[PDB]
């Protein structure tokens, strides 16, 4: 007969579709995924390390995907949303028109957009060199007039030290951007700022260990421990 | 179809004062967060302020914190900006910007260029 | 010299809406106010196919309205047969990050696009028996947010640049480009006979083509936010669009207006997908609560829901002879509903 | 610029001249479409699970 | 006194079975609330729980001694199911170091299936064996009264299921920890100041973490070695286990009780 014939080549073909569809399965999951956003070309984004780029990297054996967008168009209302399942969003925003404000209007909509509520940020604050240049020559003052009310916090831990104004600066920076984060949402998703200097490699090790805490406080929210 | 139309604005002196006037039609005022953003003379478009809806979510660049206010009537469907103390290095156009979705408390892309859901703006010029 | 050509635009456009207002006589529900209900109608979850990963984008069904085609974020095109809920043609996609998918009329080409900025075309049946990207086709500068086939030798692309395109395989390059749209094209529709279509983007706007030479013919203007879906109304003369201002609305050809909007009170999340039924009396809204809705597009009355996902629905289509209904999700589930 | 207000303004002419009929008329062709179509609709009628493809 | 410790552990043996059965019903019925590996695994625990109980009800329950072959089948059954807890309890401990202490390449094909055959094939084993040397290690002639089914020979009873319990017990107790500490590690976080004000949430999880991982069992320690209020308070915190585990991850969480509406 005809039709048990076709029925058992389509089962025999839907049994070897499965079993290269479980063998992609396996590759898929330890994958980690990350979207480097930044907030304008003059973040360096490439050295932090058309249409879209990929970049593939393994750290302690460990792979990572990070994918950079190119030939878009500036409104991403629309295509970020293909991000939401992503482990992180690695923002760079250099800390060197007011750039500043349009990285901190970027990161609080991504913050509070409804698709992205439970997508963690991995904050990188670039041109450590170039705001410390800034503050010591004679722009930041009168941008952000609450900055001359703001004192350096407690745990500042100033290891280069190379003044008690740069620290200053950097650290209001910081907490700019940590309000945001910490007003708009709580215990849906994280925010790690990390300083870079933009001639360090640490850079991936600080993005592995924030992947390894966003993914333990992924598994501990299924417990509602967190 | 969304419409907003800009008024007010033209040669202020130094420390003037000015009333920007957002009318808006086409759309419910009240389910959408209105943004003022500005556009200096080959600087870009750059964001000023904004206003939740009803009000009671104000906020403002740091440039303008002290001087400019930003008020809406929902009821007559309008979006006001009051600039008290300008200064010279704010002459722009500025531009009435209603956010992309309604009920939202993020909103995207109003400072991007090409932006479909704002205004023609006014020329806004302090100078002796 | 550009003040007066404002002036002149905003002349333009207030005597399309006199000539608009005057077209106007009486309001569909008042025609359908004597209509019978369709009568609170209920569909189950027939079959429910859970091959892919990620969260699925895009679903198309078959000429034959047996076969379907489904994209996900994992880089998967899978065409499921639906009677025997079995699948075949599993393609890995050199891009994962696809957005939508069609379905050849012939059934003998798979079309995908996404972020890559490029639709690729598989040919479905080959002499080696494999399935592999029979063309790629590169001229849009922005994602891919739709396409579909034309005669399975031109397809119609929409782009995140603002602007469609119609291709043609054989040669791989562009016959036509459809500009006019300020917002990204969201989303386009064929008419029943291939000669027009309709295409809506991120502004309120819906512009209709024709593609033998695409000028755009008419312009709708009636929503209020970003347009996400749009779909066309059975005897070619009607589509629907559904936007982000949780609102659905039918405008209708050879009149250039709205006839009604379909919303509700309790309802404050954006339309992702627009589909009619067979005959055209039934209109199913996929949401972002996660449920689908079911209209009487005759009275604007909810008539059904299809509450069947845990993630929002971003995809649905209905059956070339309307036996069923098939609806993705973000939960990397689709449902066949009869 | 000048020349995206002259294209929008030819468009706007040419969508200007077009000529629509009466909205009762296209409302009456739609209901009419519906009601002509409506026993073969598989949606709207429940099918008996005999010739349901998807028992 | 001996016969109000028998209606304390009827009551909530009862009660654990009832609301087991409840818990098992929810967590089968909706798909929407069993997608992550947890809710499998509690699945698992809940149904091992539940037959526990209910064999243990009808031991204690029914007196037959007249028939060697009922007797040691029952016996060999609670010895199994009890077995069948404790590894469930274990890997539910192993589960949680294979989410929070190595926390990249956890995948692996058939992960619930395997898990379901370490679970409930090990004890299985184990009574095999024990019946193997001899099926008179499960006659008579831990026991409520004088007559009741149980191990008898002293010996396995040490090693199969004591040491076996110490074994689960001290994974159960490192990996509790374990999660503490990184707990409290978020808790002093202190992004901006005054950071995750306790709640009333958290003391829940923490009390639901403490009876999915069987901590409560430590109280045998004291209970035998004699401190009659710790027996108490073992046979209390133990019999209705099962009911904890349906207050805190079935009535406590709150997409199930929407499930229910
Ligand atoms: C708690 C437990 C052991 C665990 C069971 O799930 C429930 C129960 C039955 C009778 C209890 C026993 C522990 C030890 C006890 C308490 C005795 O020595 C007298 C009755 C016994």
């Amino acid at each position: 007969e005809d039709q048990r014939n076709e029925e058992k080549a389509q089962r025999e073909a839907n049994k070897k579709i499965e079993k290269q569809l479980q063998k992609d399965k396996q590759v898929y999951r330890a994958t980690h995924r990350l979207l480097l956003l930044g907030a304008g070309e003059s973040g360096k984004n490439t050295i932090v390390k058309s249409g879209i780029f990929e970049t593939k990297f393994q750290v302690d054996k460990v792979n990572f995907h990070m994918f950079d967008v190119g030939a878009q168009r500036d409104e991403r209302r629309k295509w970020i949303q293909c991000f939401n399942d992503v482990t992180a969003i690695i923002f760079v925003v250099a800390s060197s028109t007011n750039r500043l404000q349009a990285a901190l209007k970027l990161f609080d909509s991504i913050w509070n957009n409804k698709w992205l509520r439970d997508t963690s940020v991995i904050l990188f604050l670039n041109k450590q060199d170039l705001l410390a240049e800034k503050v010591l020559a004679g722009k930041i003052e009168d941008y952000f007039p609450e900055f001359a009310r703001y004192t350096t916090p407690e745990d500042a831990t100033p290891e280069p030290g190379e003044d008690p104004r740069v620290t200053r600066a950097k650290y209001f920076i910081r907490d700019e951007f940590l309000r945001i984060s910490t007003a708009s949402g709580d215990g849906r998703h994280y925010c790690y700022p990390h300083f870079t200097c933009a001639v360090d490699t640490e850079n991936i090790r600080r993005v592995f260990n924030d992947c390894r805490d966003i993914i333990q406080r992924m598994h501990l929210r299924q417990y509602e421990l967190l | 179809q969304v419409q907003l139309q800009e008024s007010g604005g033209g040669l202020v002196q130094p420390g003037g004062s000015l009333r920007l006037s957002c009318a808006a039609s086409g759309f419910t005022f009240s389910n959408y967060k209105m943004n003022w953003v500005r556009q200096a003379p080959g600087k870009g478009l750059e964001w000023v302020s904004d206003i939740s809806q009803s009000g009671a979510s104000i906020s403002y660049t740091g440039s303008v914190k002290g001087r400019f206010t930003i008020s809406r009537d929902n009821a007559k469907n309008t979006l006001y900006l009051q600039m008290n103390s300008l200064k010279p290095e704010d002459t722009a156009v500025y531009y009435c910007a209603r956010c992309p979705a309604p009920f939202t408390r993020d909103c995207f892309d109003v400072t991007s260029t090409t932006y479909a859901y704002r205004g023609q703006g006014t020329q806004v010029t302090v100078s002796s | 010299e550009l003040d007066q050509l404002r002036q002149e635009a905003e002349q333009l456009k207030n005597q399309i809406r006199d000539a608009r207002k005057a077209c106007a006589d009486a309001t569909l529900s008042q025609i359908t106010n004597n209509i019978d209900p369709v009568g609170r109608i209920q569909m189950r979850t027939r079959r429910t196919l859970r091959g892919h990963l990620a969260k699925i984008y895009a679903m198309h069904w078959g000429t034959d309205s047996r076969l379907l085609v489904s994209a996900s974020q994992d880089g998967k095109l899978i065409i499921w047969d639906s009677y025997t809920t079995n699948k075949v043609h599993a393609i890995p996609l050199r891009s994962s990050w696809v957005m939508t998918c069609a379905y050849a009329p012939s059934g003998n080409y798979v079309a995908c696009g996404g972020l890559d900025n490029i639709c690729s075309i598989y040919n479905l049946k080959t002499r080696e028996g494999n399935v592999r990207v029979s063309r790629e086709l590169a001229g849009h500068t922005g994602y891919l947010s739709c396409c579909r086939f034309l005669d399975d030798n031109q397809i119609v692309t929409s782009s995140g640049d603002t602007t469609c395109a119609l291709w043609d395989i054989e040669t791989g390059q562009q016959t036509t480009t459809f500009t006019g749209h300020t917002g990204d094209v969201m989303s386009l529709s064929l008419a029943p006979d291939t000669r027009l279509f309709v295409s809506g983007a991120c502004d309120a706007s819906a512009k209709l083509w024709d593609v033998r030479e695409g000028m755009c013919r008419q312009t709708f203007t009636g929503h209020e936010s970003d347009i996400n879906a749009i779909c066309f109304f059975p005897n070619g003369n009607a589509f629907a669009t559904g936007s982000d201002d949780a609102t659905c609305r039918l405008f209708d050809l050879r009149a250039d207006q709205e006839l009604m909007t379909y919303s509700h009170d309790n309802i404050i999340c954006g339309i992702t997908s627009v589909s009619f039924s067979k005959s055209g009396r039934l209109l199913l809204a996929g949401y972002d609560d996660f449920n689908c809705n079911v209209w009487d597009a005759l009275k604007a009355d909810r008539a059904g829901v299809l509450a069947g996902h845990d993630n929002r629905v971003s995809c649905l289509g209905v059956t070339d002879d309307g036996m069923a209904v098939a609806t993705g999700s973000w939960d990397s589930f689709l449902k066949i509903w009869n | 610029s000048i020349a995206q207000a002259r294209k929008l303004v030819e468009q706007l002419k040419m969508e200007a001249n077009i000529d629509r009929i009466k909205v009762s008329k296209a409302a009456a062709d739609l209901m009419a479409y519906c009601e002509a179509h409506a026993k073969e609709d598989p949606l709207l009628t429940p099918v008996p699970a005999s010739e349901n493809p998807f028992r | 006194q001996m016969m109000a410790l028998t209606f304390i552990t009827y009551i909530g043996c009862g009660l654990s079975s009832i609301f087991l059965s409840v818990t098992l019903v929810t967590y089968i019925a909706f798909e929407k609330i069993r997608r992550d590996y947890p809710s499998k695994i509690l699945i698992q625990l809940c149904a091992a729980l539940l037959l526990l109980n209910l064999i243990f009800l009808l031991d204690s329950w029914i007196a037959l001694y007249n028939t060697r072959g009922f007797c040691i089948a029952v016996a060999v059954f609670l010895h199994y199911f009890l077995l069948v807890s404790f590894t469930w309890m274990g890997l539910e401990a192993f589960h949680m170091y294979l989410a929070l202490v190595k926390v990249f390449n956890t995948y692996i094909r058939k992960y619930i299936l395997k898990f379901c055959i370490v679970g409930w094939g090990i004890p299985a084993v184990v009574v095999s064996i024990v019946l193997t040397i001899s099926p008179d290690n499960y006659g008579i002639g831990n026991g409520t009264p004088d007559d009741f089914c149980w191990i008898n020979s002293n010996v396995v009873f040490y090693i199969t299921v004591v040491g076996y319990f110490c074994v689960i017990f001290l994974l159960n107790v490192s990996m509790f920890i374990v999660v503490l500490v990184q707990l409290c590690r978020i808790k002093k976080k202190k992004q901006l100041g005054a950071q995750r004000k306790t709640s009333i949430q958290d003391l829940r999880s923490i009390a639901g973490l403490t009876f999915l991982l069987g901590i409560t069992w430590g109280f045998a320690f004291f209970a035998w070695g004699v401190n009659v209020t710790f027996m108490y308070l073992f046979a209390i915190f133990n019999t209705l286990q099962g009911f904890f585990i349906f207050i805190f991850y079935c009535a406590a969480k709150e997409n199930v009780r929407k499930q229910w509406r």
